[PDB]
RNA sequence: ACAUAUUAUUAUCUUAUUAUUUAUAUAAUAUUUUUUAAUAAAUUUAUUAAUUUAUAUUUAUUUAUAUCAGAAAU
RNA sequence: UGAUAAGAUAAUAAAUAUGUGGUGUAAACGUGAGUAAUUUUAUUAGGAAUUAAUGAACUAUAGAAUAAGCUAAAUACUUAAUAUAUAAAAAGGAUAUAUAAUAUAUUUAUCUAUAGUCAAGCCAAUAAUGGUU
């Protein structure tokens, strides 16, 4: 009925038939053979009644678990529960272990913060994960535009929320965070000035090898208004803004960049008709707080 | 032979009967926790101190393995598998395949 | 039948050598 | 023991007196069955030392019967002995100490007589 | 005479199963092959379900032969 | 490691043989129904078709051990690669050490080839109870 009861039900389904044994496939699926799965009256698992005709599965839409990462209910573990249940499939399934992208994991890990407010149990179901996901051939996931960008932004909120302060924790898990990326591309800049931001927010000088520096690349939307383009181009560059009026907010430091307060008004503007994401995600925040 | 030292894992007797397992600690009465008792009696003491047969033998193995610097840990006798022993496990089987998932 | 075919084919092949043994002798 | 071809003891005599027959056996045949070869005999039981012998010095005696030249044919071709054949025939001189196992290993035991062969 | 039991045989009847040998399929699977939708990704390609195409491997039915056995006769 | 503890990773110590696998039951044991011999027995310094790309499983020696798929996973299975007209293969595990999963070393297995050992198939000659009512 709800977006996310639909969105679940086409994730479970793609699940449950590239877990179908292939044998059993083309007579599970596979309408014109539905007389030859009766006749061989084969028994489903769990001693339950003979397997019945399943309507054929075609490639899952990328949109769809961005749907239902963002109807969970505000303190549930439906999000955590599935992609346990979701990566534990075996690495040889090419299906599942592709159809997750760089922007499912950052939009996992900003829902769960903000929304969901399991933030430290997602965090540790994909630093757990991380080794089936490089035997899977799917590395580019673990990226610093989706991964560790979105990891310390979701800190630069926590350790003001929770007022941790603390030197070395802080360094720890910067560091652990950034031996868990696996495509060290940096494009957008933005990671730098997080990482410093962090540095100045929990008075230590972060220093971490290989985040060679680089000049902000924020993408300008135009002003063109189009519709499902720029709905997309939106929700494609949702993430930094996540990021940039992070930044800002965090620290006045941030301030300085003029390119940061440059995609603010682009991204704001290009749809300041419909609600505001940051503010959005903020809301949620101290509506778990308050919990 | 010669009577080995105490250790640290098996302080006296009764944790020598303990690690090896076999219902050997209902014996902590016949050798009374006197470790040179346990490294002197042979099998014909054994015998007429009342330890039966399969008993006294597996003690006086471990024994020597205990004078050998050999692991004394519990090794446990062979088990019919749950289905049975293979010449009434097709019967078995059947039988709990009808009774079970019918 | 096929049994009643090769059962004449043989009776048939012995009488010609009873035969041939009457011609011979 | 593995393989097909093992060399192993074969029991004869009667009830509480067991004698043996050293033979050339397939694995898969009775233990008592006639074997490939019969290589020697082994009687366990030691000869009786007489009370006078044994302050002598006379130490009991167990006597194998065995055809040395046979024996290391078989051995030649992968015959296998079994553990208890092994320790004869490593007594014997014919086998060496790359037979022994690490739980017979008298890597440390003192000899009171060294093999001797000699011809009587 | 004969009523019984047992066995064997067959130009006969019926026949499980199997082997071998026929014909057939809009049969299944894989690959190839002709196209066709739906879906997805990218900005043509992939996947799935169909159709066409041959190929191999099976399946169902079917033709013929032999066959445990039983019936009948001797 | 996971800013709160659900899980992950490694080390160590245990558990599981109602999951998938491997090896083992062509032997031994028992019996004497059938079997009078195209088949069974015994014998011979017998034979050829002038007996397989058969090793069954140990010995000696040499070489190899590759890529995918399928299953939850594999020393399971399937399809390929390369190896004596040429055909025909495989498998890793354990433990250390050094590396950034890989490499060596030790140990135990896997496959192929050659010979040996054990062990097979077939044939001849001779003999093997009673009744010709
Ligand atoms: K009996
Ligand atoms: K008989
Ligand atoms: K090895
Ligand atoms: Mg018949
Ligand atoms: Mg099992
Ligand atoms: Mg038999
Ligand atoms: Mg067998
Ligand atoms: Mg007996
Ligand atoms: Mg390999
Ligand atoms: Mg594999
Ligand atoms: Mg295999
Ligand atoms: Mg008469």
């Amino acid at each position: 009925a709800s977006t996310g009861e639909i969105a679940k039900a086409k994730l479970d389904e793609f699940l449950i038939y590239h877990k179908t044994d292939a044998k059993l496939k083309p007579f599970i699926y596979r309408p014109k053979n539905a007389q030859i799965l009766l006749t061989k009256d084969i028994r489903d698992p769990k001693t339950r009644e003979p397997l019945q005709p399943r309507p054929p599965v075609k490639p899952l839409s990328k949109q769809t678990l961005n749907d239902f990462i963002y109807s969970v209910e505000p303190n549930s573990t439906e999000l955590l529960d599935w992609f346990k249940e979701w990566t534990g499939t075996s690495i040889r399934k090419r299906a599942i272990w592709t159809y997750i992208s760089p922007i499912h994991v950052q939009k996992m890990l900003t829902a769960s913060f903000f929304k969901i407010g399991k933030y430290a149990h997602m965090v540790g179901l994909l630093y757990g994960i991380e080794h089936k996901f490089l035997k899977a051939q799917n590395p580019s996931v673990f990226d610093i535009e989706h991964f560790f960008n979105t990891n310390i932004m979701c800190a630069l909120h926590r350790n003001r929320l929770k007022d941790y302060k603390d030197a070395e924790i802080a360094q720890r898990k910067l560091q652990v965070a950034w031996k868990k990326v696996l495509n060290r591309k940096n494009n957008t800049g933005l990671a730098n000035i997080l990482v410093a931001t962090l540095g100045r927010q929990i008075g230590f000088t972060p220093e971490l090898t290989g985040l060679q520096p680089v000049d902000i690349s924020l993408p300008d939307i135009p002003n063109s208004s189009s519709g499902a383009e720029l709905k997309d181009l939106l929700s494609k560059y949702e993430g930094i803004y996540l990021i940039a009026r992070t930044l800002l907010d965090i620290d006045q430091h941030n301030a300085q960049y003029l390119e940061l307060q440059e995609f603010i008004r682009q991204y704001q503007n290009a749809l300041s008709e419909s609600s505001d994401p940051y503010d959005t995600h903020l809301k949620a925040l101290g509506l778990l707080e308050t919990p | 032979s010669t009577i080995p030292k105490p250790s640290d894992q098996v302080p006296d007797v009764d944790a020598f009967l303990n690690k090896i397992g076999r219902n050997c600690n209902e014996l902590k009465d016949t050798f009374e926790n006197n470790w040179n008792n346990l490294f002197q009696w042979d099998s014909k003491i054994l015998k007429e101190k009342g330890v039966n047969i399969q008993q006294r033998k597996y003690i006086l193995k471990q024994v020597h393995n205990y004078r050998n610097n050999r692991p004394i840990h519990e090794i446990k006798l062979g088990k019919k598998s749950f289905f049975g022993g293979e010449r009434k496990r097709k019967a078995f089987t059947a039988k709990w395949k009808a009774e079970n998932k019918q | 039948s096929a049994k009643a075919v090769k059962f004449l084919k043989a009776q048939r092949r012995k009488q010609k050598n009873e035969a041939k043994q009457a011609t011979l002798k | 023991t593995c393989g097909l071809v093992r060399i192993r003891l074969a029991r004869f005599g009667r009830k509480n007196s067991p004698v043996y027959n050293i033979v050339v056996a397939n694995s898969r045949k009775a233990r008592d069955a006639k074997p490939i070869e019969v290589l020697g005999t082994y009687v366990p039981v030691p000869s009786p030392v007489t009370k006078r012998e044994l302050k002598r010095g006379v130490v009991p005696i167990k006597d194998v019967k065995l055809d040395f030249d046979r024996t290391k044919y078989w051995i030649g071709v992968g015959a296998q002995p079994s553990e208890t054949v092994t320790k004869l025939l490593r007594k014997a001189g014919i086998l060496n100490d790359a037979w022994a196992t690490s739980k017979n290993s008298n890597v440390n035991r003192k000899v009171v007589f060294e093999r001797m062969e000699t011809l009587e």
